[PDB]
């Protein structure tokens, strides 16, 4: 495991007050829930819930009081900062419908203006190509007067067209390796191939903090699932070690195999995998290594092929890539690239591949586009400049939040900027303290990060020029003022 | 126990197996069919013209001018990409429009948008059903419906299929095995899932007795529409308007825009208390990316020419019970369907010993009609995983758009073919 | 000035206490509730507590 | 597994007053066997011993004391029963030198008398093939004065000749496999052929009884070895399953494989094995059959291929069948059969093919002869005779024996007699009363046997006529009336 | 802990290894040598009259007449087979009169005989040592040693070949480990395990040094004399009498009849108290049949043509002598032996990478000689199972019988077709 | 006819205790052993043991 450039990242520990108020806060939430809960079910209280129809009262229950609990009670209460409908194309500014609520957060009505102008940090397009206009939306609109829009059957039946197969060999030539087939949705790449590589009698080391189609895919094939310390090289050893040596649980019997899911970029905390480390244990230890690249996959890398390329490895050495169009080209998909023999068994096996729909022809149309300007066959200049502005970008805002004396998690390379707040009032206040301002952001909190950490992620990009990026400075520098969100101890 | 050295010469021992087992040249998945321009009415397929009796497209709505002109409207205003969840500035105002259209159109409380077809009914039924409960699934259920089970870890029952003397025997028998441990039958929720018109037979399911069986024995039917959503009753609302059953008794109705409505994307729609905790719970619509907007907007002019006139469906009607009296006499196959059914089976009378036998007979068939400038698909299955694996089949597809005379052509072709193949 | 910096003082309080997500009748019951308690402790103080505490809280303030 | 035929073995048990008074005797020999040894420590009495030279008695013991107890005290009491020095064929009569000893069986003086004409139960001709006249012996003349006595190398080298390869094909065509090749030893083709089939992390399943060669074969090679009761099929099966569900000992791994050593008649015991239940059991949990024919090859069935041809089963079923020539056939020498793949694996990696003398020329055309005798090849009707008259000898000495009163063991179509005796006085006043009676007996006991289950084993042979037959019935039944041997408690 | 049902599915997925690994075609031990007629001096190899260089036949005994009368006119007295072992029925005169007739011989008090040359040793070896004592056996040992020392569980320490510094080490070793803890080294016996002329080099071993330190450090020297025991000595009686060391200080003497004296078998000699052991403890004697009479009888006649006329010694050794001092002047190969061996190497002076490459370019040269009527041969081990495997060698084997014009062409044969086939 | 009828009972004894095996002397010392110790028993009986037995013993006889 040699890294060429240096690897250093920084995730500040939780204070020790911080931690306390929290868990205070909490406290205050979870009593005052239990109170509106008890005055809810005596009817001493309106309840804006809807209740099940008269005729099925006698039947069982169909949710359960505490299931929901969390969400009524907590969540409920500051559900303004997310869901909110943006009507214009998500660029370096987007336009929010706004909407106000007089029932606490139960019921929104939609007010007639409409913030225009908003500073958009929530938003994916990292190489910035969410535009309406361009070569990509022209060649979009010849595909959708030609072909149409929409497929109306499975790939193996008749719903495989040439533009399909332009897509998985013109991927197949991006990230180098021999063959790629394309899928309509990450999600069901993940949850769709998965359970085809593996079964019963294998076993899948997973990281700490994988997306849910990664846990789901694994879910649903047989195989025994072990969980190692986020990015814990040691604990993925000890791992490798007893799983090989002792066998499986019961009959002590050799595992048929051994896969590694481990992802790009992780979004909430923006770390990078330590790849050239887990491939040496990967051939050391002869296991299988499965890589989402859904994050990294247009940000990371000199010319942007991915994290293989940003830590100069070969992509030969990984078995299955995965991969997602959404984040940096722009159009909904995702694609698998390995070797031959691979592709042929996924296009046999997978289960979107015999019974989904495939991707749409404007979707591929904008996806081929879109590649073809990335890797400069288009002749123009508009591929360079995008991923050298991406860093610049990243470098400049990571420098000036952590010189003003924030908590900022993950490699100093990712694009993704986890802030943090840590508190569940902090949480809702920074949401709204933004917005008030024009800047969107994204905050999230339990049911995604653990309890004690509640971030505000940020999403750099292409489209953010220098004055944006001063402008959504000097904002985060006054609310951070107002609110106290500079825990930090080294820097000040 | 055990020393270090057995340790490293056991890890230097051990071989995995391939990653991917060496699949056989000559499997007939392997090879695509490539649909060269758009897969309409009158196609190209491997380089052959085709009237095209294989594509899910029932009204004719994919290739309709309005539809692309109103999705190239929608294009030009937002573009194509929405880049985000429907939680994180993924929210057009496209979408709510498209769900409150879907809303007006079922007759129903609320309606939720997923981005792809499988996961809408792969990710209701996790959401609802949880280790504990009981569901009593039809035997030839999708494989989106049986997957969507397996995510969740309920008890799953499978009864005969349309044969609700089974389903009552199982339903009995579940209520002595209630009476058996009352304690934990009070927090036992029981499901009926159910498809509206099955994909695997082509037949309908008949919902005024499942209704009844669900108001006596205390169980939830949900309901998959996908294939009769946008085909059957006067106005095209599904099973529910062709039997005349209330919208009301059916609690959760899941289909899918792609076959009738031609674009991408699925929806479930049912009363607000069901469908709000979808939002929250369904994997599918939180950790993913929404639909992109030309999509959804292609899917609102498709309803609005759905909603002014309901004669397509009268005319479809027509279509499927011309197409399927005709086909009556094939000497070596039978039809598995019903005059109703758009999408129908044809399957072989008297089955040799091996199925690939029969696969590649029926691939005969299929490229023996395709040289004739008929273009029929095979049914394609995954027989390592289907729970319940059909016989293979070729697949008839009507549509409004079809001609009489070419409904005639396709019936005399496929019956002089059959009888040349299986002679 | 005093009381912006009393009113930002009392908005930190909120914000700490999770009070600022709570609708304004549940305030009113927290800080009633608070209140209440403190002036029992203080009664408490007063009548069991011995006097040398204000001594050294009287010191300590000047 | 199928007879075709009844199976029928009677082991009768041991008698309670008998095991007590053998228990006695022992005690007795044991107490005295210790005042003796007393005494010879002490120097009082003389020891007809050899002591080590005067310089080396300062070197540590050669041999320990108890080792040798048994040796000294009790065996070479009787010590006269043993090592008889005949002085002539081996046939139906044999002429035995007279010796005597004045030191109680210490050093043996050959007196001048040569004792003529006794019959011999002790010698291994089943078949009767050892004679001084005859088709054999000329045959084997002819080669002599040809080719010479004995080869000076090794198989692979230049010790390979054309009588060799005539003598495997014809072995090959004998037992009906593929191929098979011979080697100049029994013992040899055990201890030298075991190994190469087997290794570390293989199981070997053993009989109880088996031939030491068997065991020092399996001890020299590394694989495990379990045993299983004398002809139990449910311990066979048991240890079945447990070894292949439970795998290796320590490192619980599945085991390469798994090997079933096996004799064809048990010569103590005088048991044939329930070969369609080992092959019965070996196909249904996929382990491998070893099938040692030494005793059986001549003697078992109705044209006397072996006793795969006795139950009637197929050659083909055992993968390895091993044979020697000394015992029927009347010429020195062992032999494996097996598939042409395991044949061509032995010719290159057995032990005795790379650093071993081959077999001698004369010994070689003697079994060549005696082979194409009993197939018939030769034309007349020797080989038919033999087996006929060898089964009705069989079953008319075993018939007479149990009708007398005495215990027998074994199977009873299996030509060796094994008369029970039970004590350790008996042992020796057997012998020396059937050498006074003209009569020539094999006795056993502890070092071949179970200490309490002494024996005095007979081998029949189609050189005994009736009247020979009949002459030492009559004998044996004067001295079991002399020594009470009749010990049967159903059968008088 | 198991459920029955993975206990029948566990037993059903195992599947053994096959019995024997697919040997590879292109084996040179494959194909054996078909010596056509008996083994003698101008044989016949595979069609090809050869002068044979290949066969142990030191003194040229096999086919000498009085041999075949005496083992003719003992066939015609007792017959081919022996039908029993030593303790059974199975001693013989002839058995008695051949183990006089080595104990008069070597000039000692008994003598066993063994009917395999092998096991001769590999089973006197395990009758002595136990498990727990300590051998130091030489490093270059024939293959039944190293079974022997294997089949015995004792304590094996190799020594290097020749190398009394090695041994000498080894031993004070032994004796600090001894002063370390004295109660067990009370009961462990020290044995040293060597070779009066080692096959797989052809060199001797120095008694003089071995006897010293013997009786220094309380060990026990087992000899094997097998290529020694009829050529060297001007009488024939091995090592000890070419050193002229006393008999009695060598503990046992164990040969194989089979090289110099043409008739198979092994014998050991000693004094009575070291051999009466084997009679009753040794495997190979007690568990099988005893020696044909035919062969004893000729190995009684070979003894005594060897007691008749000692000059056959003397020519041996030159022309031992001669061959060796011809042979050096090899371009492509060294000499491993000694002007007193019979039997000696020709091995390659510089190896390529692969030891198979020296093995086909020996093979080559082989071929070569014997299509010139010279028979020569490769030594041949077991690859996996040596411990100390010695590089491939030509052997070649010098006889009285050979005239000095045979061995003077040999020498010019092997010099061109190695100079022809090295370049 | 009685002598030889005694003389097979005592090679019967000699057959059973191992004693035919071992040398005169040491049948010498064996017997006397055993007799010593039948006497001693005997007296042991005698001087201890009720006549009961002994008038037991008698009638079985008789």
């Amino acid at each position: 495991g040699l890294y060429k450039r240096p690897f250093n990242e920084a995730f500040e520990e939780t204070p020790m007050l911080v931690a306390v108020l929290t868990y205070v806060g909490y406290g205050v939430l979870t009593l005052f829930g239990y109170l509106r809960d008890f005055l809810r079910y005596w009817r001493i209280e309106k309840c804006h819930h809807a209740t099940e129809r008269e005729e099925q009262k006698d039947f069982v229950s169909l949710y359960q009081d505490f299931e929901n609990f969390y969400t009524r009670n907590l969540y409920m209460r500051i559900r303004d900062n997310w869901n909110r409908p943006i009507c214009s194309v998500p660029g370096a500014r987007v336009d929010i419908m706004e909407r106000q609520s007089h029932d606490y957060n139960w019921s929104f009505k939609y007010t007639g203006n409409i913030i225009k102008g908003v500073i958009n940090m929530g938003s994916y397009n990292y190489l910035g190509f969410a535009r309406n206009t361009g070569s990509c939306q022209e060649a979009a609109a010849k595909v959708l007067e030609e072909y149409g829009a929409g497929v109306c059957s499975t790939r193996q039946e008749i719903g495989n067209l040439d533009k399909h197969e332009e897509l998985e060999e013109l991927v197949a030539r991006f990230l180098g390796v021999e063959a790629a087939m394309a899928y309509g949705m990450g999600f069901a790449t993940n949850s769709m191939n998965i359970p085809a590589l593996v079964g019963k009698g294998c076993l899948i080391l997973s990281d700490e903090l994988n997306h849910a189609s990664l846990v789901l895919g694994a879910r649903l094939s047989g195989a025994t699932i072990r969980i190692f310390k986020h990015n814990n090289m040691q604990s993925l050893e000890k791992l490798l070690k007893d799983a090989i040596v002792y066998g499986q649980p019961r009959t002590r019997r050799p595992w048929k195999k051994i896969l590694i899911l481990v992802e790009g970029i992780y979004s909430m905390e923006g770390s990078i995998v330590r790849l050239p480390e887990v491939i040496a244990l990967k051939k050391k230890y002869k296991a299988y290594l499965y890589l989402d690249e859904a994050h990294s996959i247009g940000a990371l890398g000199p010319t942007g092929r991915g994290v293989v390329e940003y830590f100069g490895l070969d992509p030969e050495d990984v078995d299955v890539m995965m991969g997602t169009f959404t984040k940096s080209f722009g159009a909904s998909g995702g694609y698998i690239g390995g070797k031959k023999e691979l592709i042929d068994y996924l296009r046999t096996h997978s289960h979107s591949a015999v019974y989904a729909t495939s991707l749409s022809p404007p979707v591929v149309e904008q996806i081929i586009t879109s590649m073809k300007c990335i890797m400069g066959q288009d002749g123009t200049s508009l591929g360079k400049e995008c991923v050298q502005q991406l860093a610049e970008n990243t470098r400049y805002f990571r420098r000036r939040l952590k010189e003003m004396g924030f908590i900022i998690y993950g490699n100093e390379d990712s694009p993704v900027v986890p802030l943090m707040l840590y508190m569940p009032a902090k949480i809702g206040a920074f949401g709204r303290e933004m917005l008030k301002r024009n800047i969107g952001v994204v905050v999230v909190g339990f049911p995604a990060t653990p309890i004690i950490e509640s971030r505000a992620r940020f999403c750099l990009s292409a489209a953010h020029t220098k004055e944006i990026l001063d402008t959504a400075l000097k904002e985060i520098d006054e609310v951070g003022d107002l609110l106290q969100l500079k825990y930090s101890r080294h820097r000040l | 126990d055990l020393t270090v050295k057995e340790k490293e010469e056991l890890i230097e021992e051990w071989q995995p197996e391939p990653l991917v087992p060496p699949v056989p040249k000559d499997h007939p998945a392997l090879n695509y069919n490539i649909v060269s321009g758009p897969p309409s009415h009158k196609t190209v397929v491997n380089g052959k013209e085709c009237i095209n009796f294989a594509s899910f497209n029932f009204l004719g709505l994919l290739d309709n001018p309005r539809v692309k002109a109103a999705a190239l409207a929608s294009l030009k205003k937002y573009g194509v990409g929405t880049c985000g969840p429907r939680g994180f500035y993924g929210t057009f105002d496209v979408h709510l429009d498209l769900e409150d259209r879907l809303a007006k159109f079922m007759k129903t409380e609320e309606a939720i948008i997923y981005s792809y077809g499988f996961a809408t009914i792969a990710s209701a039924i996790p959401a609802y059903s949880k280790r504990g409960d009981i569901v009593f699934v039809d035997r030839a259920a999708c494989f989106a419906i049986q997957k969507g089970l397996q995510a969740s870890r309920s008890d799953i029952k499978l009864f005969k299929h349309n044969d609700m003397a089974d389903l009552e025997r199982l339903l009995k028998e579940q209520e002595i095995e209630d009476q058996k441990n009352p304690r934990k039958a009070r927090v036992t929720r029981r499901f009926i899932v159910v498809e509206g018109l099955y994909m695997n037979t082509g037949t309908i399911c008949p919902l005024p007795e499942l209704v009844k069986l669900k108001y006596k024995y205390k169980a939830r039917i949900f309901l998959e529409e996908s294939l009769s959503f946008g085909v059957l009753g006067e106005h095209g609302r599904g099973v529910t308007e062709h039997y005349g059953i209330n919208i009301d008794d059916i609690d959760l109705i899941s289909a899918n825009m792609e076959n009738a409505l031609a674009s991408i994307g699925g929806f479930c729609c049912g009363r607000s208390f069901v469908i709000d905790h979808q939002r929250l719970s369904g994997q599918g619509y939180c950790f993913s990316a929404s639909l992109p907007p030309l999509l959804a907007a292609a899917a609102i002019e498709a309803l609005n020419i759905m909603e002014e006139n309901p004669g397509i469906f009268a005319v479809l009607k027509e279509k499927c019970g011309q197409i399927h009296k005709a086909l009556q006499g094939i000497s070596g196959l039978k039809v598995v369907g019903e005059s109703l059914s758009p999408a129908f089976h044809l399957q072989l009378e008297e089955s040799t010993g091996s199925r690939e036998q029969d696969v590649r007979l029926l691939q005969e068939i299929v490229d023996q009609c395709m040289n004739r400038s008929i273009a029929l698909t095979q049914a394609r299955y995954l027989e390592k995983e289907e729970k319940c694996l059909p016989p293979p089949s070729i697949r008839v597809v009507v549509t409004v758009e079809q001609t009489e005379e070419e409904l005639e052509r396709a019936a005399s072709t496929i019956k002089e073919v059959a009888q040349a193949v299986l002679l | 000035r005093a009381w912006k910096q009393m009113s930002w003082f009392y908005y930190q309080y909120l914000l700490v206490t999770a009070l600022y997500m709570l609708e304004p009748w549940e305030r009113t019951v927290f800080n009633s509730m608070l209140v209440s308690i403190v002036g029992m402790a203080l009664y408490t103080g007063y009548v069991f507590m011995p006097q040398h505490i204000m001594a050294i809280l009287h010191y300590f303030e000047i």
